């Protein structure tokens, strides 16, 4: 029959829970709570001691009283999986939020699973041509690969990932699990018109992608756990249904500040920064589950904010170690407005290699960054004495690197509402080529606004006559 | 006594055994001990009134003395135990100094433990090895209902193999 | 090599013939603490009745500190833990 | 001998859990010679140690 | 039951009474009924608010100067949640 507990306390997020008899709810079970609303979830934490658990709620503890009586439901969260939730929009507790009725799905399967072995590890090399310059040269993402794009506020790593979801995604075929993990509701509305407009999502036919929503307006609990549900509607399309996954998680770092939010009313001493002691480890579960197996391929996405612009903050600092191309945002570069405001000289991939992109790329790619680390090397002369110090070969890598640096500059389309010049997407053998000239000065006779916020080598010819006239 | 429990909450009902042990006071305190937590527990009156933090020192005294002169067996050395705890503050803990004297007498005049299913028999002879092979096969015979150990581990052996 | 599944039948019937402490007060994240292991030593392993290994580092007056060598879900409270005997160690060679 | 050791080891899994549901059926069908061995066995264990 | 008129200490207490209060935080004794959020009033009318519920006791937020009450006093819930006039 029905296990009920007894509410003993409410502190913010946290609900403790007082069992009757010997047989305590499990760690990480499910509990409700019946309200006038609906109904109050629960994730239990922990074992206090004495009968007593105390648990997370998955949303607000507004209201509830001393005394009151919970169910326990015997499983942890579930979420509907496989093809019926597709083109439907869900909770962190796997509901229909998309107004439209129950999501009618074979199985339900817990969030919380144990990442995926090291025998059914699996690994290969090959490039995801993207279509942006910067990415496509310098750092190359990689098919089934772990993808994350660092930023702090207002940098663009949202309108970034709009550019990667706008070429990959269409042209994929396969399943898309997006999740909106503590961003603006208003983005997830806009995200949701997107979709049926493109004809991603087809409410009367069929969809290659699906929603999962725990917003920025959620208790820490419902945050600390969105994330979670996407993974596992991603891994059942991984696993059981053996499909290449597009997964785009946006915030990710979102997961991690909420389970600092909750940490020291879970009883926990701090650590560095004022982060849960556990934030390594907590991350290690959730991130070592994002993954390509033996069963299925995954590429992801993963947008990656970095508090106060500081990236070696206890959070982004160890991300990184978890993904395969690692791409950077410069708020300095923005307000240059080098669009996307990549960071040429920290991004990275383990895909820049010549075994996979082949000597010329490879090339191409280190004279380029020895150009701009030079550029880098002398700010502090120019900025100083300015350029008449400077020797001759100095002086002329300067305006070289200042053009490669504005040619990294590339429009998107769906920032069009921003510069207003319709966006370009150049390819990868394209992009190559066009930088080895300018490295080749074949071009050094061509003022530097030209190869700003253009596509490839043929745009800054066709500007520079606009120009010129 | 060798037997711990604790050393600052569970210090209360070892501190007034000292004194209780002389002349033959052990047996009266563990029937008086029992009629202060009754008759404040399930009685609806004097609960409310001692588990705040208003009164004074002279009100939770005189509270104390009002109720024991009536009730079975507090005119010994049971009156000492709540005037203790009254002015030190710590009369809302009552069941802890109740249930920490009877564990006494059972430890130190019995056995304790348990075994599988229910409880044991918890005998008072002397030694714990030719106690619980007299006990053991008088109670698997009798009763022993059995509503498993050893399906559990052979079942695991065979899944790491 | 004929019948390889009967090869593995025979070698694992009889093992268990020979196995007849302490309780858990409370657990959460990674560490569970223990009522009871009283002859046990610092930094020794435990199995606990479900199945996840740990190691005692707290071995304070009441009770003793477990650091789990796997997850924790599977640990509730009053569940009997056991003592190994022996410090963590490896194979070598 | 990948598609060899695949097939031998599926067997091997399959006859492990088809062994393992039969045990927990017979255990279940109220077995009155498990009940009587396992009263003989703690008596027998009790004296070799005391 | 015949220590219930034997006591004599005025064995009617239905709020709750202040147990201490310092630092804009007052921890009030009792109110069993009270909802986390919810409003409270105060001896001296002044509005705090249910931070914490734990056994035995609840955290309670001023909306004031803390001066405004004392240890002792008198406890009284609103059964509105922290709320405002609108329209
Ligand atoms: N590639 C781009 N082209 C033009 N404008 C951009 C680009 N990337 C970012 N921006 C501008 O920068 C702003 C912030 O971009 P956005 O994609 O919201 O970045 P974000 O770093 O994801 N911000 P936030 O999610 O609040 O921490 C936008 O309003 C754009 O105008």
């Amino acid at each position: 029959t029905p296990i009920t507990g007894k509410v003993t306390a409410v502190i913010g997020a946290i609900v403790d829970v007082h069992f009757e008899q010997s047989e305590l709810p499990a760690i990480l079970n499910a509990l409700e709570i019946k309200t006038p609303q609906g109904k109050l979830v629960l994730e239990v934490a922990q074992h206090l001691g004495e009968n007593t658990v105390r648990t997370i709620a998955m949303d607000g503890t507004e209201g509830l009283v001393r005394g009151e009586k919970v169910l326990d439901t015997g499983g942890p969260i579930s979420v509907p999986v496989g093809r019926e939730t597709l083109g439907r929009i869900i909770n962190v507790i796997g509901e229909p939020i998309d107004e439209r009725g129950p999501i009618k799905s074979k199985l339900r399967k817990p969030i919380h699973a144990d990442p995926p072995s090291f025998a059914e590890q699996s690994t290969s090399a090959e490039i995801l041509e993207t279509g942006i310059k910067v990415v496509d040269l310098l750092a190359p993402y990689a098919r089934g690969g772990k993808i994350g794009l660092f930023g702090g506020a207002g940098v663009g790593k949202t309108v970034f990932i709009q550019e990667l979801i706008n070429n990959i995604a269409k042209a994929h075929g396969g399943f898309s699990v997006f999740t909106g993990v503590g961003e603006r509701t208003r983005e997830g509305n806009d995200l949701y018109r997107e979709m049926k407009e493109t004809g991603v999502i087809n409410l009367e036919g069929e969809s290659k992608v699906a929603l999962v929503f725990g917003q920025m307006n959620e208790p820490p609990g419902a945050r600390a756990r969105v994330a979670l549900t996407g993974l596992t509607i991603a891994e059942y399309f991984r696993d059981e249904e053996g499909q290449d996954v597009l997964l785009f998680i946006d915030n990710i770092f979102r997961f991690t500040q909420a389970g600092s939010e909750v940490s020291a009313l879970l009883g926990r001493i701090p650590s560095a920064v004022g982060y849960q002691p556990t934030l390594a480890t907590d991350m290690g579960l959730l991130q070592e589950r994002i993954t390509t197996t033996k069963k299925g391929s995954v590429t992801s996405v993963q947008a990656v904010y970095v508090p106060a612009d500081d990236l070696t903050d206890p959070a982004p600092a160890t991300t990184f170690a978890h993904l395969d191309a690692t791409t950077v945002l410069s708020r300095g570069i923005s307000e240059l407005g080098i669009y996307p405001a990549v960071d040429p000289l920290d991004s990275k991939s383990r895909l820049l290699d010549a075994a996979v992109v082949g000597q010329e790329h490879y090339d191409v790619a280190s004279k380029v960054q020895e150009t701009l680390q030079t550029y880098k090397s002398l700010q502090d002369i120019i900025a100083i004495l300015g350029m008449d110090e400077l020797s001759e070969q100095d002086k002329l890598t300067v305006e070289r690197a200042r053009k490669i640096q504005r040619f990294l500059s590339q429009p998107f389309a769906v920032a069009e509402v921003f510069t207003g010049i319709p966006g370009k997407l150049v390819r990868l053998k394209d992009t190559v080529a066009s930088f080895k000239a300018v490295l080749e000065g074949k071009y050094d006779n061509i003022p530097e606004h030209a190869f700003y916020m253009v596509g490839g080598i043929e745009d800054v010819v066709a500007k520079a006559e606009k120009l010129a006239a | 006594p060798p037997v711990r429990l604790f050393g600052v909450e569970g210090t209360y009902a070892t501190a007034l055994y000292q004194a209780a042990a002389k002349n033959s006071s052990i047996d009266a305190a563990f029937q008086s001990l029992q009629k202060v937590e009754s008759t404040v527990k399930k009685n609806p009156k004097l609960g409310h009134l001692l588990l705040n933090p208003a009164l004074s020192l002279k009100d939770r005294n005189s509270v104390i003395d009002a109720i024991v002169e009536t009730h079975k067996n507090l005119d010994g050395y049971v009156v000492n135990l709540l005037k203790v705890l009254s002015e030190n503050n710590r009369l809302g803990c009552f069941e802890k100094i109740a249930s920490d004297f009877g564990v006494l007498n059972d430890a130190h005049n019995g056995l304790l433990k348990g075994t599988v299913t229910s409880a044991e028999p918890l005998d008072p002879k002397s030694f714990k090895r030719i106690e619980k092979a007299l006990s053991a096969s008088k109670l698997v015979g009798q009763g022993k209902s059995l509503k498993s150990t050893k399906i559990q581990k052979l079942n695991k052996v065979l899944e790491d193999s | 090599p004929t019948e390889v599944s009967s090869i593995l039948e025979e070698r694992i019937k009889g093992v268990s013939d020979e196995a007849n402490t302490g309780r858990v007060l409370a657990v959460g994240d990674g560490i569970a603490r223990v009522f009871g292991l009283n002859n046990i030593q610092a930094e020794e392993l435990v199995e606990f009745s479900s199945g996840v290994k740990g190691m005692a580092l707290n071995l304070e007056p009441g009770q003793v500190g477990i650091v789990l060598f796997g997850s924790d879900r599977l640990v509730k409270e009053g569940e009997l833990v056991k003592r190994t005997g022996n410090i963590v160690d490896v194979p070598v060679g | 001998v990948r598609y060899e050791a695949s097939l031998r080891q599926l067997e091997q899994r399959q006859l492990a859990k088809s062994v393992i549901s039969r045990v927990q059926s017979e255990l279940g069908n109220p077995k009155f010679q498990e009940k009587v061995l396992q009263q003989s066995i703690s008596e027998i264990e009790q004296l070799l140690s005391k």
